[PDB]
């Protein structure tokens, strides 16, 4: 599949069309899409709940939710939560790469 | 006492015992100590 750049509009394909789609996905609300409620994800609401064994079977969940639902051509491997730092939760989403 | 019982003193009738013990003393100030530390918060990573 052909698409076109979100900055600079240039027609790229495989590398980073399958990657302006998931950074854009972890990132974009529900609701904030026009006539498209069910487009984005649940992260933003995940801000400030508190970071229990259940946060994250709900943030892997997401994942695979948000990403499962508009994005089949992507693979998804382990979102595994490897940081907590101040506060900040780093979770490592490393992501298969297809055609 | 192995002191206090010489030969002289069981002599005139002079025996002696040391009981020493401790009282249960009440505890007039219990003290709690809470600190916030953060060893556990690598804890949640699975």
């Amino acid at each position: 599949m052909i698409g076109m750049d979100r900055r600079s509009g240039l027609p790229l394909s495989g590398l980073a069309h399958l990657k302006q789609s998931v950074e854009d996905i972890l990132t974009t609300p529900l609701g904030s899409r026009r006539m498209r409620p069910e487009y984005g994800s649940k992260l933003r609401r995940m801000v400030d709940m508190p970071v229990s064994e259940g946060w994250k079977s709900a943030v892997q969940a997401e994942v695979a939710r948000s990403l499962g639902r508009w994005e089949p051509r992507i693979g998804l491997s382990a979102v595994r939560v490897v940081a907590v730092v101040d506060g900040r939760v780093d979770l490592l989403l490393s992501g298969v790469f297809e055609g | 006492d192995p002191d206090l019982n010489s030969a002289s003193q069981l002599a005139q009738g002079k025996v002696y015992w040391n009981i020493r013990f401790t009282d249960v003393p009440p505890a007039e100030n219990p003290n709690f100590r809470v600190e916030v530390t953060d060893q556990w918060l690598t804890e949640v990573l699975d």
